[PDB]
């Protein structure tokens, strides 16, 4: 029929690219992995290189720490059987300190102990990563964009990890490792907080989430769209503005009556993105501690009948 | 063999450094676990 | 902090809901300015100044350096659109299509239209051509899917128009971005592959005819295609979507 | 033995040091963490009652 | 109005349905067949809405909600102030929807580009008549659709939600929040890393696509590219709405239980059944 | 030893004492917190009980 | 036996070494876990009923 | 029968020898794992009832 | 072959292979004989 | 090469020099913090 | 066979090194395991 | 009968040693695994019955 | 005539690999008899 | 005769490896649902004969 630019009719191949330079230490970049065939029909075959540097080391040793302790305990907790360890795998959880500890660090290591070792892990892994977002953005010259992208959502998973647990002077309240027990977890904390759709920080991450999906079917459409005019070269229509640029803002022009640029697209992008986890956290910041019951609350503010 | 540049004098000047670090982090740590066994022996 | 509030029923969280209300109003007056930095300020359909510039002012300008001592772009800035447009308007009132005044495919308007880009070729991030003829390219070789070299290209006429030669691949991105076509008085053309069916035994092309494949814009060197003819190409053959309408299904 | 310095032929100085460094750090906070959660070995608790404090 | 380049783009043609009859523009807007079309149903259904909370009693637009037919209906119809507005305002909001898909299909042939813009609005507007149309008319009766009401409907949502349970164990909803989560952390990424390499720290040079590959190969060890990044974001919302869809239609027409217990199926197959220890053991 | 002034000859100077700064104030709001959540030595709940405040 | 050191010949020293020291760490901490968990092979426990601590 | 050491002609020693050692590795911790979870087997168990040890 | 390796060098690539698999087994049954001595599984 | 940084045996040594200090003067401020809290309120 | 640039004498000085570790450290886990089990036999 | 070796001729070495090796592989676990399933060939439970091991 | 194989090298590979197979087999029929002798399933 | 035709329009290696998984796959299921009927579990009736239960 029609080719629709979603999958590649044909696969050219060459030598792998190295990167750029720029202020890299190139003795921390890895050699190029193989290349995928698989991976090539929708996009890049080329795995690697990798750049591994001292804060890549400390986020990979914690990361690994922090997988092995879960994993260790849900171990102990099929009682070392193999296949009870795949039939109870989504059941397995290592769960935080009981509420009567607080926010000491005395819960023994099957009440709690063992979560927090785990917890001061993803703490350090998760920090590491993002000093290496920023510090891999140094290097090559580029802005810190995805540094304080990352940082958005570093946000809300501090709030939920460590600083609403330590608002609120429990352990206890913060998420548990676990597949289904995160999800207990999550209705558990709208059920206990009155309703959390009546939240309306909620009703905002959820509608920045929507629009996030909303905008970015948009805009692979669009650059799909006109790709016919090599539309996604970007960097190249913002700066040689092209017809597909032009017939991608007068697309949109016309359907709504208002229209991008080939950057600040990218601008809607990153702020509908960042806004889901930007608005979450001050949502969950305010349950518990501010407001215990939404619904209650959402009656005496003209959002539900009285 | 070599991959990082360094000759043998080089090398074990290094090696010498890193292993008086290594004694001193020993020596306080026997010191420290001498001290918690006196305190409070776990055997 | 449950249930303590300032006046009313003014809470933290209240004043949280109002606090960002003000700043997604900011948010969103910035986004919007930062959008007015190409097609601005807006014009009647004679090119002069519209009355009505909208509800937002334009931003204060911005300036790229360009990577390989290409110059440099200050935009919200003037506007390059000097070439001249075949089209004439359909009605002395404002917002009725402005129709062709001889071919449009040739004169570049409506959906075959172009943009005067540089007349330079795309650079990758070593100062070398970012789209190469395969062979001319080094190392370069099809890795899946079928190899369209020497496979006939049929129009949207159902006839042969020339055969594939060449593939000409984007080097650092690795993917092909045009086909070269030879034609039948041995010239070639460039069809981008977003616009082409590579099938078992033929290339087929929907948008041309096979009498328009001799009227796509040509290249100044066989070796480098710049921005301004890739956007020629690329608009004349788009533009056969419309055009070549008449010429379907035969 | 009197042989190991040629580590250094083969490793970079520098990543030797910060993997060290690294595993060091988290394996002693490992080895506090598990004394704290220990009820014998968590010291705040034991001098809190051998002094009669909360 | 006029962008500096928006003159030699509007000409006529690319009209599905009407010819010249309605090839125009409105300021900006490009009116049609189906902008008509659009423009009529869109108008009817606010108007609609608005003498809906004039029957109700409130002018609060948070307390606004215009409510299907009772059950007792079935899929008949119902009085106008008890679904029979719910009704009419549906009709309205699907004929504004596809109108709108079909004048986007308009203005995709008049500027020669492809059709990937209506062909995902379409999922949306499918995933909408999954909710008040499909779903509903499986079950038997228009009072299984969403009332509208802005604070209603997520009434609406966590009843029929709590109806099995904890949703979070209807599997086809897992995959479809696994999908809107990916798509949101792809579309940070990309808008991160797009105005990066368009803004460099201050006085650089802009940096090239080479420069974008490079960060991400630095970082994560792979780039999906240019077009494979927006090729995914595509996929990624259109899966998410597609599963979505998925996980609504099968729920309350094939699965009618708690969803927690589905996967029990997991756990008692037969060699792992009976094996003591562990969670289910 | 006598000869660790050459540590700064294989180690950047910048990235060692930014790297010494985030450790040291993670390092001690750590323990502040674990000594805060600790309720024989929050300071504050013994004066608190220790002056009758409450 | 005599011959094995030609691994050297065909394996990188520091592939092999990075993923022996990591493999050994994580097998050690996991049997030291494991005894932990077992309740007549929980040193700390031992002690502190032995002692009468806890 | 004894013209195996073509084998090598064929495949990588690289790759024959790290599949080799990670399947060896995972086949003997999950016999292991088998053993100890298996109450007639789980040696510590055995020698704490033997030893009366609980 | 595909490797590249000589005939002498698949030689001795076998012979040490085979020799750490010899050396690994004679350990596998010393620690198999020990088991069963003293818990047997038959 | 005599080292990875570019700093001169000398600069080094002297950068080390005031390095020690800082730590000599952090290190003694921590000591007199823990003896006035050992002091205070013993934790062993 | 020279996979990684590395002579045979290099490779067997880098084996003769590493075995001289790897016994060091099989030497320190064995009197390890020989004093748990005084301590407390497993079998 | 005498010519079976042809079959090298038409399928690549590498893939079918692998192949070959999976399938033997997983079918050796899947009739072990289905022995162990059944209480009359289950070693494990048969020798523990057999010495009073529970 | 894919994987461009010579008579003599086929007939080599599969030579080593028939001897390979016949090798498994015997320790199988082994196996197989110790089994049947511990505990016959017919 | 004349079916070797058929070595005109398939590739042999498809052939052989479309074959193998046929025949595994057939075999795998007869002896599975062998084991299925109590009639034919030759595990079961080893079990009954032998009194080994
Ligand atoms: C998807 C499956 C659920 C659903 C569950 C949720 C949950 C859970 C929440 C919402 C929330 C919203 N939903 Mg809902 N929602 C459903 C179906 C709908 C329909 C529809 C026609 O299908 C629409 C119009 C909406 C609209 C809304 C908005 C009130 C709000 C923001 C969403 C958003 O911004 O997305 C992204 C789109 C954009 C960013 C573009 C702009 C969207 C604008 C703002 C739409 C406004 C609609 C307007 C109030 C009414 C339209 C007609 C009027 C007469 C003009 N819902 C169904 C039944 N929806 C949230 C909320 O806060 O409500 C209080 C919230 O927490
Ligand atoms: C009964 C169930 C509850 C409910 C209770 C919750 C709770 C509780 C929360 C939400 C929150 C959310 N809910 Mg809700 N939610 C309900 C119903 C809904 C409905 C619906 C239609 O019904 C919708 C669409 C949503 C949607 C959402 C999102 C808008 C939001 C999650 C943002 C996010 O992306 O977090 C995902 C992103 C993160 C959690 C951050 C991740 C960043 C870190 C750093 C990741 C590190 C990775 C780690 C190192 C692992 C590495 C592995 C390797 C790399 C492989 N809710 C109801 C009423 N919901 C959250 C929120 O913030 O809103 C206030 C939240 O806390
Ligand atoms: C704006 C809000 C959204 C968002 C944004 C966002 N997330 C981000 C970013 C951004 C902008 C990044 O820059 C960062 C990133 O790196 O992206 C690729 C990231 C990231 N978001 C991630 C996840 C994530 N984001 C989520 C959500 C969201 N992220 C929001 C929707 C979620 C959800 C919904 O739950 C998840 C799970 C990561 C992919 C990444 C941060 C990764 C990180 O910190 O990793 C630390 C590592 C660990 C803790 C685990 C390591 C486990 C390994 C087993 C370790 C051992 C490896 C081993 C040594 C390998 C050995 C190999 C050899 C043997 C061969
Ligand atoms: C399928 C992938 C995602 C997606 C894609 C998508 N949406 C799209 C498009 C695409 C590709 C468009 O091209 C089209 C567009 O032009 O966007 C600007 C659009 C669009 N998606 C929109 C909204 C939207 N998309 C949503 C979701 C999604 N859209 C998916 C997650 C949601 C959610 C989740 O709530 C919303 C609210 C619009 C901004 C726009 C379509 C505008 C339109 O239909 O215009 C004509 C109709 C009107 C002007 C309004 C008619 C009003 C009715 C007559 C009465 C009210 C009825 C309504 C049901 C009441 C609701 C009450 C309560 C529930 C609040
Ligand atoms: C890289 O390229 C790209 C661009 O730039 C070249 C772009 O701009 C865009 C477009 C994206 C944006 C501008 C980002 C902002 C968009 C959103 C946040 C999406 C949400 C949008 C809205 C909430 C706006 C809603 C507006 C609507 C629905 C239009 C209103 C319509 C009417 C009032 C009726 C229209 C019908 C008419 C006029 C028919 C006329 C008939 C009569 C008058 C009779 C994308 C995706 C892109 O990828
Ligand atoms: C049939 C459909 C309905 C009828 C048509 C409706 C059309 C348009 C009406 C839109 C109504 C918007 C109302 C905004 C209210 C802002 C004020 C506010 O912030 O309200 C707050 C709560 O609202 C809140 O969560 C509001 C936040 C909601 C959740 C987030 C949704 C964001 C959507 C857009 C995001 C961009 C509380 O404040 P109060 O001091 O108690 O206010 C009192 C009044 O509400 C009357 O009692
Ligand atoms: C992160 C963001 C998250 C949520 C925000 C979503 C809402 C964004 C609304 C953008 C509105 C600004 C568009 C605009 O102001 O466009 C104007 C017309 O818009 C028009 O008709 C249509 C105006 C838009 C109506 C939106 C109704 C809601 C035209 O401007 P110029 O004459 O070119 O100057
Ligand atoms: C690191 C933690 C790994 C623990 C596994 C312990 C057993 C490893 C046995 C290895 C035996 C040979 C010694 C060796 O080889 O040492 C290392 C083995 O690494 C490797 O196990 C890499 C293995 C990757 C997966 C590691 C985890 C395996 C178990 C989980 C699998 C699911 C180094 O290998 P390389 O030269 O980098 O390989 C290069 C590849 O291109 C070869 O195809
Ligand atoms: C280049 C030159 C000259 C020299 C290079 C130097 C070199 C090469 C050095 C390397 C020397 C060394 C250490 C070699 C080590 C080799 C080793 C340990 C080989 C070991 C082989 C072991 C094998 C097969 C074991 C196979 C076992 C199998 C299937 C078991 C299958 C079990 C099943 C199916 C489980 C059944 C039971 C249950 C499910 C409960
Ligand atoms: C086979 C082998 C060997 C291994 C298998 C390994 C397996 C199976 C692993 C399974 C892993 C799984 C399921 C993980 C699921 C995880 C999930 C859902 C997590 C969800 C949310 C988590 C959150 C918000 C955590 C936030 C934590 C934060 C902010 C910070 C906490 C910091 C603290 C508390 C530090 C405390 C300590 C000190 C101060 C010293
Ligand atoms: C970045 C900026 C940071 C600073 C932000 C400051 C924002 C300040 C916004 C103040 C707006 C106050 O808005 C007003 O608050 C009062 C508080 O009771 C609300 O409450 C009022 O109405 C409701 C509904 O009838 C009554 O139940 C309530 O008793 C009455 O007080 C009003 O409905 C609201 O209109
Ligand atoms: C940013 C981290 C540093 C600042 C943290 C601020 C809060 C720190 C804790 C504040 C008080 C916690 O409250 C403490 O919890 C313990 C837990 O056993 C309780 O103990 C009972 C007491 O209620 C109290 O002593
Ligand atoms: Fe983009």
């Amino acid at each position: 029929a029609e080719y629709q630019n979603i999958f590649s009719q044909v696969q050219v191949r060459g030598p792998a690219d190295l990167g750029m330079t720029e202020d890299v230490n190139l003795a921390n970049r890895s050699g190029v992995g193989p290349f995928s065939t698989l991976l090539g029909w929708f996009g890049n075959a080329q795995l690697g290189p990798i750049y591994l540097g001292s804060l890549g080391v400390l986020s990979l040793f914690s990361g690994l720490m922090w997988f092995f302790t879960i994993g260790i305990w849900f171990w102990y907790q099929a009682g070392w059987n193999p296949a009870v360890f795949l039939r109870d795998l989504f059941f397995f959880s290592l769960e935080p300190p009981a509420p009567e500890y607080g926010l000491s660090f005395a819960a023994p290591l099957k009440e709690g102990g063992l979560w927090l070792i785990a917890s001061f892990f993803m703490f350090v892994a998760v920090w590491s990563w993002w000093g290496r977002t920023y510090l891999r953005a140094q290097a090559l010259g580029m802005g810190k964009h995805t540094a304080w992208a990352f940082l958005s959502a570093i946000w809300l998973w501090m709030v939920l990890g460590f600083i609403r647990p330590i608002l609120m002077g429990s352990w206890s309240e913060a998420v548990p490792y676990g597949i289904f027990s995160h999800l207990d977890w999550t209705n558990n904390f709208s059920l206990v907080h009155g309703n959390l759709f009546y939240n309306p920080f909620h009703g905002l991450s959820i509608a920045f989430l929507y629009g996030s999906a909303l905008l970015f079917a948009m805009h692979g459409a669009t650059i799909l769209a006109v790709s016919r005019f090599g539309g996604e070269r970007e960097l190249e229509q913002i700066a040689d503005r092209g017809t597909a640029a032009e017939r991608a803002a007068l697309f949109w022009r016309w359907t709504m009556g208002f229209n991008a640029t080939m950057e600040g697209i990218h601008r809607w992008a990153i702020w509908m993105a960042v806004l889901v986890t930007l608005t979450g956290g001050i949502g969950i910041l305010l349950s518990g501690t501010v407001v215990d019951n939404w619904y209650v609350w959402g009656q005496n503010h003209g959002m539900a009948p009285l | 063999l070599g991959y990082t540049g360094l000759t043998d004098e080089q090398a074990q000047e290094l090696h010498s450094v890193y292993m008086s670090g290594l004694w001193l982090f020993s020596a306080v740590a026997i010191v420290a676990h001498l001290a918690v066994y006196i305190w409070r022996p776990w055997f | 902090m449950v249930g303590v509030t300032a006046f009313g029923n003014f809470d933290l969280a209240s004043l949280a809901i109002y606090s960002f209300w003000i700043f997604l109003a900011g948010l969103i007056y910035y986004l919007q300015t930062e959008n007015m930095r190409e097609g601005y300020p807006l014009e009647n359909e004679d090119g002069t100044p519209a009355a009505n510039q909208g509800p937002f002012p334009l931003p204060k300008p911005k300036t790229f350096i360009l990577p390989h001592g290409r110059g440099t772009l200050t935009v919200p800035g003037p506007e390059s659109e000097d070439r001249p447009i075949a089209l004439a308007r359909t009605a002395v009132s404002e917002g009725f299509p402005h129709a062709p005044t001889g071919d449009p495919m040739k004169d570049g308007v409506g959906p075959a239209s172009w943009v005067a880009r540089r007349d330079l070729p795309e650079l990758d991030g070593h100062g070398h051509n970012k789209i190469k003829p395969m062979k001319a390219a080094a190392g370069f070789h099809v890795s899946a899917g079928k190899n369209p070299i020497g496979l006939p290209v049929r129009g949207c006429d159902l006839e042969i128009a020339g055969k594939v030669v060449d593939i000409w691949v984007d080097i650092p991105e690795q993917m092909a971005r045009f086909l070269e076509v030879e034609l039948k008085d041995g010239s070639t053309r460039l069809l981008p592959m977003q616009m082409v069916k590579v099938q078992s035994n033929r290339v087929h092309v929907n948008a041309l005819s096979s009498d328009l494949f001799a009227g796509i814009p040509t290249i100044k060197s066989p070796t480098e295609v710049t921005l301004l003819e890739e956007d020629k190409i690329c608009g004349y053959v788009a533009g056969g979507l419309m055009y070549a309408a008449p010429k379907r299904k035969s | 033995m009197s042989k190991f310095y040629k580590i250094w032929m083969i490793f970079d100085p520098r990543r030797v040091f910060v993997a060290q460094g690294v595993f060091l750090f988290l394996l002693a906070v490992m080895i506090h963490l598990i004394l704290l959660s220990t009820p014998s070995y968590n010291w705040l608790e034991i001098s809190a009652a051998k002094y009669n404090r909360v | 109005a006029l962008l500096s380049f928006e003159q030699k783009y509007r000409v006529p043609g690319g009209t599905l349905v009407g010819g010249n009859l309605f090839d125009f523009w409105v300021g900006p807007f490009y009116v049609g067949f189906f902008g008509v079309a659009t423009f009529f149903f869109a108008a009817l259904g606010i108007i609609l809405i608005a003498w809906s909370a004039v029957l109700q009693g409130t002018w609060n637009p948070q307390l606004i909600s215009v409510y299907p037919p009772a059950l007792e209906y079935g899929l008949g119809g119902a009085p106008l102030a008890k679904g029979g507005l719910w009704q009419i305002i549906t009709i309205c909001a699907t004929g504004a929807f596809v109108s709108w898909a079909l004048r986007e299909v308009e203005i995709c042939r008049k500027l020669g580009i492809g059709y990937h813009i209506p062909f995902a609005f379409a999922f949306a507007i499918l995933a909408y008549l999954t909710l008040v149309l499909f779903r509903p008319v499986m079950m038997g009766a228009w009072g299984y659709a969403f009332p509208y009401g802005i604070w209603t409907h997520l009434d609406w949502v966590s009843n029929t939600g709590y109806t099995y349970g904890n949703f979070h164990y209807n599997p086809a909803h897992m995959i479809a929040i696994s999908f809107f989560f990916t798509n949101a952390l792809a579309l940070a990424l990309h808008g991160a890393l797009v105005l990066s390499a368009a803004n460099p720290e201050k006085g650089k040079e802009m940096r090239t696509p080479d420069h974008e590959d490079t960060f991400f190969r630095d970082l994560v060890g792979y780039s999906i590219g240019t077009l494979g990044i927006h090729r995914l974001g595509l996929l990624l919302s259109l899966s998410a709405v597609f599963f979505s869809a998925l996980c609504m239609i099968i729920t309350g027409t094939i699965w009618f239980d708690q969803w927690v217990d589905w996967w029990q199926w997991w756990v008692k197959l037969p060699w792992w059944a009976n094996i003591p220890g562990g969670i289910n053991g």
